[PDB]
């Protein structure tokens, strides 16, 4: 994969969305990502993505980068692909789809 | 580059002639060697002229030194065979005359016109214009 | 021992891992650096394979089959040796002494 | 510094490549002069400190013999080139089932689609026919053939 | 310490080479000795280098003097066998590797690390770590 530094950024539609760090100075990062635009945010609010080997992982304690976006992205990636249940360290985490399931 | 194969080959050739006083090839030894060689090439001046290519007394060590001209090219058996091989795409019947004539004459460390005549008088060939490389390799070391 | 060597050459602090009996325990972050370096090193190893394949394939056929190549030098020099020695008596003698051993 | 023996070997390779009779090798050929001396330089190695132009591009520069001598010494003779141990564990990324066997299509794809990309012409030229039914290619046998 | 057994052994070795002018080993004599010895080790500088270990003319008396190095240890046949026997309690299958390595390395007139490597490259052994003493005794005098 590209060494462009894929990292999760705060947004107000998707609370954390994937972004590409690329250019950084002091506390400010000028980042690209899914919408293709560049905006400037505080680096302290921008949190490491795990490589694709840890996407959809069984237990969240086995993610190398542990932060609320990595947790939310894995739960989104599990849930969108039909998977209601995920472990998180000691926890079992259950996202109800409201469907009856087989 | 004088190999163990070559010097042992030369040692038996010396030792067959030998029998004279402790390991020296002399005039008589050559003269009676010709008796078993089928050819009367025993003429005294020519026979004693062959002693002039050494400083004296042809022992085995001197005999190797006399053959110092011989080694000055002398690529081993299949190196000359594998050298000619690269000019054969067609697999025995070997090298077409025109290509070989160009290769020696107008290219490389160029052959002079006398050198070309010196070879065409002793090369094996067909009637169309092809030249046997393996028969040339045999002619270099000789067995007929 | 494989982990001891791998952790020893990748420059990771002793605060950041622990050696166990069946498992190695790691701080957060560390396996990301390993995955990124694994991708990079695999790319570096593939270019080496392609370079060795080019090492093998970049046999200039003019260095094995053209005019002034090694072989034609051997043909010209041995044929030049042959033209001198095909006259000399002691060349001729040794060739008929040895069929009579 | 090089030995007199190394200088003469480097020269023997050089005297073929200046084939026009100029005493000068065309700059494009320098990576393949290095390959002719048994070093295995990457095209990334070739374009940097060895000073090569574009790929397959002639005419731009020529190199004298004495200029070629540090261009052997300080380049591929001053670095790691990879060994057997590299290739075996790089190939084991693509060993799905652990048997030393990789699909011929997957191996051609690694050579053509990844790294310093190989022409299909190059890939067929280096292929020793070692493909079975769906027993595919022994990749260790491939590495040993390419490193001999 | 040059014994009658040893000098008579050397006398036959001289006498087989000999036949040259009244009792002198020379260059030719060595060269044709190699012909019956199965090995082409007859190279002229090396052959004539072996003359430099004497002042000149290798007669039998000079030949014994040339072997002056050889005698400087050379304890007789069963003495070396008897010496090794003291270090074998188990009666053929002989000396355990660790004990022998300690015996040479850290006991008596200590072996250097190079001397240990020089021996391990030519010692007979098993796959467990035992060393044949009698086969070493045979290797010292040689018969294969």
């Amino acid at each position: 994969f590209d060494a462009k530094s894929s990292v999760f950024v705060v947004d107000a539609k998707e609370s954390y969305v994937k972004a590409t760090v690329q250019s950084r100075e002091g506390g400010k990062v000028t980042a690209k990502t899914e919408g293709g635009a560049t905006v400037t945010v505080k680096d302290d609010q921008v949190f490491s993505m795990n490589p694709p080997k840890y996407d959809k992982i069984e237990d969240m304690a086995m993610m190398t980068h542990l932060h609320e976006p990595a947790v939310l992205y894995n739960l989104k990636e599990r849930y969108a692909a039909w998977m209601i249940y995920t472990y998180s360290g000691l926890f079992c985490v259950t996202v109800n789809p409201y469907k009856w399931l087989p | 580059m004088f190999d163990q194969t070559q010097i042992q080959e030369f040692k038996e050739a010396f030792t067959v002639i030998d029998q004279n006083r402790d390991g020296i090839i002399d005039k008589e030894d050559l003269r009676d060697t010709f008796a078993a060689m089928g050819r009367l090439n025993v003429k005294n001046e020519e026979l004693d002229a062959m002693m002039k290519e050494a400083s004296g007394p042809i022992n085995f060590t001197v005999f190797l030194t006399m053959f110092g001209e011989k080694l000055k090219g002398a690529d081993p058996e299949d190196v000359i065979t594998g050298a000619f091989k690269v000019l054969d795409p067609e697999g025995k019947g070997t090298i077409k005359k025109q290509f070989l004539e160009e290769l020696l004459t107008t290219q490389c460390d160029r052959f002079s016109q006398e050198e070309i005549k010196n070879m065409w008088a002793a090369f094996p060939p067909d009637v169309g214009g092809n030249v046997d490389y393996k028969n040339i390799c045999y002619v270099i070391t000789h067995g007929d | 021992k494989a982990s001891e060597k791998l952790l020893g050459s990748i420059d990771i602090d002793h605060t950041q891992y622990k050696f166990g009996h069946t498992k190695v325990f790691f701080k957060a972050g560390l396996l990301g650096t390993l995955e990124e370096m694994r991708d990079e090193k695999l790319a570096q190893l593939i270019t080496r394979t392609q370079a060795v394949c080019r090492g093998y394939l970049m046999r200039v056929e003019f260095k094995k089959m053209m005019e002034r190549r090694e072989s034609i030098f051997c043909i010209q020099y041995n044929v030049r040796a042959f033209m001198n020695v095909k006259h000399w008596p002691w060349m001729k003698l040794y060739f008929k002494i040895k069929p009579l051993l | 510094e090089f030995s007199k023996e190394q200088q003469e070997d480097f020269k023997e390779a050089f005297l073929l490549f200046d084939r026009t009779g100029e005493c000068k090798i065309t700059l494009s050929q320098v990576g393949d002069v290095l390959r002719a001396l048994g070093t295995n330089p990457t095209n990334a190695e070739v374009k940097k400190v060895l000073g090569n132009p574009s790929n397959e591009e002639m005419n731009a520069k020529k190199i004298e013999f004495e200029q070629f001598l540090p261009m052997m010494q300080a380049i591929s003779n001053n670095k790691d080139q990879g060994g057997y141990e590299d290739f075996v564990e790089g190939l084991r990324v693509f060993d799905k089932e652990g048997n030393g066997t990789v699909m011929g299509a997957e191996l051609r794809h690694v050579l053509a689609t990844l790294g310093e990309k190989m022409k299909e012409e190059e890939v067929e030229a280096l292929l020793a026919g070692q493909e079975d039914s769906n027993g595919c290619i022994n990749y260790e046998a491939f590495v040993k053939h390419i490193m001999s």
